């Protein structure tokens, strides 16, 4: 059999459904989202970290000219200076007086500690929702993992559950993401090849051990001034260090819907958003005929005391009279009330006390004990605790959320307003044919 | 120190130092009784959903006002269209049978 249910995607509150077919006893269904995974498709743009300024040993030509050459290292700056006369420990290193030439070089490498301290710039496309379910039908419990795309038959052994498309498309990641030491940031990093000095991504490479490193770190080679041999340089700060100082807080703490951002692979786990249109194909062995299932004759529901809270703050005893032993499922045919227990042991004539949770200020729901649904009436007082450590099992409606006393007051006043209009109209017509008959 | 944080029906997660995240949800423990007298009903629903409660109370006040004005106008024009034509027409007499049935 096929059952079209809309299971709210909140990881830990079971959704209790009752699948009934003609000629078979009703079957209790329980869909629980034990886990959820939001895995986006990633693309590694480059890798950045702190740069190490490599200044090679200076080259001097004592009486002659030196020429700048082209080299493919990261931010290779070369300059040639006219009259130097450099000194080392031991005196002058050239015999000419002012025809000595110096060649200053400075490029950028990857710092040795960058195997641990590095950031990955990524682009993330559409995300995929993969959920784990604990579908309980009858007395068999099935655990399975399925793709929420609308077409994939993700089944554990024979259940054949199809998770339809998510109602709302949500992704805690925007287009560009930066991952550093397991932390995840939402940063608009520069593209590959467009690096700005003093900002994140000033040095880029496809890998840590790549030979195509690109950098733009603003290396200015200055004219030597001291007599001793010197390559004087000035440079911008590390954009990696500036971004580390101004990183902000990660997505692990700024994520919406209470998502747990995890890496390797990048994913958002246990997110509570939207509704999952699950369709189930229950095997025929689970269903049972009505002939050998207990049959109820008269069931009356009385609710002792209730509050509308996140927990099971309600009590509901019902006195039934049945002809035989067995187990009959129960269910609340109301979106505002849910039942903690689903299968109850039937002992001929007796009563069973069932705990329920509600969010309306009233127990006004219909409870079916393997058929023969009955209505319940009560007043649910507001709870005592202001803050609880457990999610609300039932969503808040409007008609449910307004109490019957408030409904009676509003309906009485609005109906009085309408009665004034109708009595005015009837008086108007009465006077109208009164005038018509007067002449 | 002390810090104040607003918790809604959806919840709130706070991490204090190197501690495990702890999540707290908010219930509708609003002052007042939804089942009691109208003013406690109003206090409860105002503390829960203030703008909705204000809209609904203003709507009911408007509904009573237009409708009391409507009934008053209908009775008024009926009174005048019964009185002016012949009840108080010049040299016209209306006896008790068709006078007191509605007049005074």
């Amino acid at each position: 059999f096929e059952h079209a249910t809309t299971v709210p995607n909140v990881p830990g509150i079971p959704y209790k459904a009752l699948v009934e077919r003609a000629g078979y006893a009703p079957l209790n269904l329980e869909i629980t989202v034990v886990s959820s995974e939001l895995t986006p498709s990633t693309n590694k743009e480059y890798v950045t970290c702190k740069f190490h300024t490599v200044i090679p040993s200076p080259q001097v030509k004592c009486c002659g000219s030196l020429e700048c050459k082209a080299s493919s290292k990261a931010d290779y700056t070369c300059r040639v200076f006219g009259g130097v006369y450099p000194f080392m420990w031991g005196g002058a290193q050239c015999f000419c007086d002012s025809e000595n030439t110096q060649l200053s070089e400075a490029y950028v490498e990857f710092a040795p500690d960058c195997t641990i301290d590095h950031a990955v710039a990524l682009k993330v496309h559409t995300a995929a929702l993969k959920v784990g379910l604990r579908i309980v039908y009858g007395n068999t419990t099935a655990h399975l993992d399925t793709f929420v795309n609308g077409v994939t038959p993700g089944s554990s052994r024979d259940l054949k559950v199809i998770a339809g498309p998510i109602s709302a498309a949500f992704s805690p990641f925007d287009h560009k993401v930066v991952i550093r030491k397991g932390l995840v940031y939402n940063y608009d990093f520069p593209e590959y090849g467009a690096m700005k000095p003093g900002a994140f991504g000033d040095i880029q490479a496809s890998s840590l051990y790549a030979t195509d490193i690109v950098a733009r770190t603003d290396i200015r080679l200055l004219k030597p001034s001291v007599k001793n041999i010197h390559v004087p340089y000035t440079q911008a700060v590390s954009g990696y260090e500036m971004w580390k100082n101004n990183s902000g807080r990660p997505l692990q703490e700024t994520a919406p819907f209470g998502c747990k951002i995890e890496v390797e692979p990048l994913r958002a786990s246990n997110c509570a958003y939207g509704h999952i249109p699950i369709s189930i194909d229950i095997p025929d062995a689970a269903f049972v005929r009505s002939s050998e299932s207990p049959t109820i004759l008269e069931v009356s529901c009385t609710v002792a005391d209730c509050i509308y809270s996140a927990d099971f703050g309600g009590s509901l005893t019902l006195q039934y009279k049945a002809d035989r032993e067995g187990h009959c499922p129960v269910h609340s045919h109301s979106t505002t009330a849910v039942l903690k227990e689903a299968t109850t042991h039937v002992t001929a004539t007796g009563s069973i006390t069932l705990h329920f949770s509600t969010s309306s200020p009233q127990a006004n729901f219909i409870v079916s004990l393997c058929g023969k649904k009955t209505t319940c009436n009560a007043e649910c007082k507001p709870p005592a605790d202001h803050i609880i450590g457990e999610p609300h099992k039932v969503d808040q409606e409007f008609q449910a959320a307004v109490s019957k006393t408030s409904w009676n007051w509003l309906l009485a006043l609005f109906g009085g307003a309408s009665s004034l209009i109708v009595v005015g109209l009837i008086v108007l017509v009465c006077s109208s044919m009164l005038i018509n008959t007067r002449r | 120190t002390s810090r104040n944080f607003s918790v809604g029906r959806e919840g709130l997660e706070y991490v204090w130092g190197n501690h495990e995240p702890v999540r707290v949800w908010a219930q509708e423990s609003a002052p007042g009784d939804p089942h009691g007298w109208p003013h406690e009903i109003i206090i409860h629903y105002y503390h829960r959903h203030p703008v909705y409660t204000v809209i609904v109370l203003c709507g009911v006040a408007l509904a009573i006002l237009v409708g009391t004005a409507s009934s008053a106008a209908c009775i008024a024009k009926a009174r005048r269209d019964c009185l002016t034509p012949y009840a108080l027409a010049p040299n016209a007499t209306v006896p008790t049978a068709l006078a007191v049935l509605c007049c005074i």
